[PDB]
């Protein structure tokens, strides 16, 4: 009623001839709003145990300092996470269009991510299927190498090479985010789509839809109660269907977000809390492990993979 | 104002109107300022205090106590008062004891009916506090096990309907 | 009639409505 | 209000949205520019000839 | 009302109540999509959790999947997931190689 | 008809036809989502099979 | 425009009073069309070689 | 044509109207052929490019 008519009591008591139409629109938007606070629990709140981060950020030569939280900052965000968050109303409010806050704030989401990182490093995949079990990081990698068909002695003989390649690969992540035109386009598009969807909603109040005027009060008096009223039906129908369209588009868009949230939750389980054997599911190459990071309205995964090189041609035979 | 009809609160304006301009508009082409035809002063027009109202309540099977949340407004425009992000919350007593979220309000705040009993507000917990040791010479190996069974429920179909137009 | 180029001149304020930081 | 909104005498545990609130002004402020160019009927009715 | 006008108000009722039906159908089309996605997941889990043993974390329950059993339900399916969970760990000293 | 009358009749056709197009877009958009879902499955199978 | 008003010059000047419905319609359909050319490369373009 | 007007390209048709039929229509109930008032020639009406 604030959107369609405003402070005009003679209009608000006319909208009653429809009655249930406003209820349906209210219900649809409420359902979406509730859903959005579930999508973030399915993805991040996968642990009932919130683990403290390790005091050290350099295990086995592998240094995770760029991944783990940095307590020197008031936001306690990792160097990568702190970048993601920097790369991504009265006119609306006064017309009855408001925005609601999330149940879980960024500060709370960060704690879930920290718990997952702490478990991944100190325990491995075991905490995702029972109690956390401490293991040396070099041994955790040995298991992950066997899992891709590479004998574990390869890791130990080349531990320094592997740690060095890892450190380099992680260091280059920020350079791929801070200097790429659309690194986070997937998150920005969500923001831009809802922002313009709402702005194109309020601008329709300037339309006449066949009425002599867009202004409700100016033609409620400058005409007869029988005649002028005929144009109140016209302005209401116009404004009511404009709002109906907004709600319908949000229901469709919400379904797309749900699908994405379901995928993110699946990858949290299969990539981060384990080791995947599914091709190209957790990045290209042979999956070793993954690390979660928080982002505005979404999640970012860092996928660590093994890629073979320097193929030499040998002569073979089926049997001896 | 000289033919410009409307309603709301008239306040001091800092809009730099040109010498020939009589009124202004917002981004939705709706009047949000007028010039007073006698004093030539600019009046800033906003809606009178408003905002959505939600009622926080336990089931009527238990009690008839309620708390009221005013969205988009703080606790000075509203005329057990707690100020949160969602808006001014009145009737709920805020406590520093955290619990699992019961009736969600927003921005980490939830409400519940507890002890004699009344509605309270608190910051919701995330989970149990714990830690996993990192070491380079020690491994934990399970010496026992348990077999457990869990239940998962999924929808497959819904009611089929038809209409004779 | 030495016809010349009007370039980008001849624009005027179409109304008496105050607007700022906006495209119309 | 919640009971009427939900069309029931039973209200389940949770948070419900009902309606909005407003000041509801009753005053009417009408402003016009001063009538300066009074029409000179003086020369019509108060003429000496 | 006289015919020339009576049909106008009737036409208004027709378009109004017709739009209502339209809203119903549209919402059912969206709701149907949600059910289908669930049905597709249920079918996938039947194939991977019941007719085999999964290696996907938290797909067929939390723990190490052993087996599952289906049960029927109104408008849906219920799975009982039987999982192995380790317990009572003890601290040992280890080494990369001997 | 004259202008004051023709506009009344013409506005009925405009309103109706706008709804026809809106219905097309809404349903076409729902169908696109269905195809997108099957495309994601096809891509997954290309990768895994 | 061709769907609504067609060759009627008079009618085409009334659509402007109903708001930017054609813009929203063209915008929605364009988005769908773009996705259709995405589905195909995600499925088939699994190789850079 | 006899008060029926619009914009388009007129060409010769191969349609044969019955003696009592002045014009024909398409599936959208729009005229797409007319009989010439003077020469009794049947013309096809196709919209301009
Ligand atoms: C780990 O990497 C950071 C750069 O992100 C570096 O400043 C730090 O010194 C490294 N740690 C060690 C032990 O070298
Ligand atoms: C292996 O042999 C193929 C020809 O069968 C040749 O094209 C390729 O370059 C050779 N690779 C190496 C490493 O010699
Ligand atoms: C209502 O409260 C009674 C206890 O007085 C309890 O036995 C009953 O189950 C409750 N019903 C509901 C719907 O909570
Ligand atoms: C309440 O909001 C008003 C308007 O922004 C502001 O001036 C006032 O200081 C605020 N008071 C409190 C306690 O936040
Ligand atoms: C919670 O603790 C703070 C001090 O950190 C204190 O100022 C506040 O009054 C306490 N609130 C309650 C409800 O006890
Ligand atoms: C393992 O736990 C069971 C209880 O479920 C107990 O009966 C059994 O003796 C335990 N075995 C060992 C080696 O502790
Ligand atoms: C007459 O109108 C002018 C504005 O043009 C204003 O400045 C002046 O004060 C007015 N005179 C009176 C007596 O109000
Ligand atoms: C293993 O050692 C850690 C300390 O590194 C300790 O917290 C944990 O309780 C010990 N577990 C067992 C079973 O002794």
């Amino acid at each position: 009623t604030m959107y369609i008519c405003g402070d005009s009591t003679e209009c608000s008591n006319l909208l009653l001839q429809y009655g249930s139409f406003c209820t349906q629109l209210k219900r649809a938007l409420t359902g979406i709003a509730v859903e959005q606070d579930k999508n973030t629990q399915e993805v991040f709140a996968q642990v009932k145990q919130i683990y403290k981060t390790p005091p050290i950020k350099y295990f086995g030569g592998f240094n995770f300092s760029q991944i783990l939280p940095d307590p020197s900052k008031p936001s306690k965000r990792s160097p990568i996470e702190d970048l993601l968050f920097n790369k991504v109303i009265c006119a609306q409010k006064f017309k009855g269009l408001t925005v609601l806050p999330p149940l879980l704030t960024d500060e709370m989401i960060a704690q879930y991510t920290s718990a997952l990182l702490a478990g991944t490093i100190c325990s491995g995949w075991t905490f995702g299927a029972g109690p956390a079990l401490q293991i040396p990081f070099p041994m955790q990698m040995a298991y992950r190498f066997n899992g891709i068909g590479v004998t574990q002695n390869v890791l130990y003989e080349n531990q320094k090479l592997i740690a060095n390649q890892f450190n380099s690969a992680i260091g280059k992540i920020q350079d791929s985010l801070s200097s790429t035109p659309s690194a986070l386009g997937k998150l920005q598009d969500v923001v831009n789509h809802n922002a313009q969807a709402l702005n194109t909603l309020v601008k329709q109040l300037s339309s006449k839809f066949g009425a002599i005027s867009s202004v409700l009060n100016d033609i409620f008096s400058r005409l007869d109660k029988p005649e002028a009223e005929v144009q109140i039906d016209r302005l209401i129908t116009g404004r009511l269907q404009s709002l109906q369209t907004y709600v319908t588009q949000q229901l469709i868009r919400a379904a797309e977000i749900r699908a994405s949230a379901n995928l993110a939750a699946t990858k949290m389980s299969e990539c981060v809390l384990g080791q995947s054997k599914r091709v190209d599911f957790c990045g290209k190459g042979y999956h070793l492990m993954s690390f979660p990071q928080s982002a505005p309205h979404g999640v970012v995964f860092l996928h660590v993979t093994y890629v073979p090189a320097q193929e030499k041609n040998f002569t073979t035979a089926p049997a001896i | 104002f000289n033919g410009l009809k409307g309603t709301g609160v008239l306040t001091e304006s800092n809009k730099k109107f040109l010498p020939f301009q009589q009124f202004g508009r917002d981004i939705a082409d709706t009047t949000d300022a007028v010039r007073d035809p006698q004093t030539l002063e600019i009046l800033d027009i906003t809606p009178c205090s408003f905002g959505g109202v939600s009622v926080i309540t336990p089931g009527t099977n238990t009690s008839n106590q309620v708390a009221v949340l005013y969205q988009g407004v703080n606790c000075t425009e509203v005329p057990n008062v707690f100020q949160t992000r969602a808006g001014c919350l009145i009737g709920a007593e805020y406590v520093n004891n955290s619990y699992e979220c019961d009736i969600p309000i927003g921005a980490g705040i939830c409400a519940s009916y507890q002890t004699s009993q009344s509605i309270i507000a608190y910051t919701m917990s995330l989970g149990a506090e714990n830690s996993v040791a990192c070491s380079n010479n020690s491994i934990a190996i399970p010496t026992n096990f348990t077999i457990s069974v869990t239940t998962e429920i999924l929808p497959v179909s819904m009611t089929k309907t038809s209409v004779d137009c | 009639p030495a016809y010349t180029n009007s370039f980008t001149r001849g624009v005027y304020y179409p109304d008496k409505v105050f607007r700022s930081s906006v495209l119309h | 209000e919640t009971k009427c909104t939900l069309k029931s005498f039973t209200v389940e545990k949770g948070i419900y949205q009902t309606s909005n609130f407003r000041v509801q002004p009753t005053e009417s402020i009408v402003r016009f520019p001063n009538i300066t160019n009074l029409c000179p009927f003086d020369e019509v009715f108060n003429a000496t000839r």
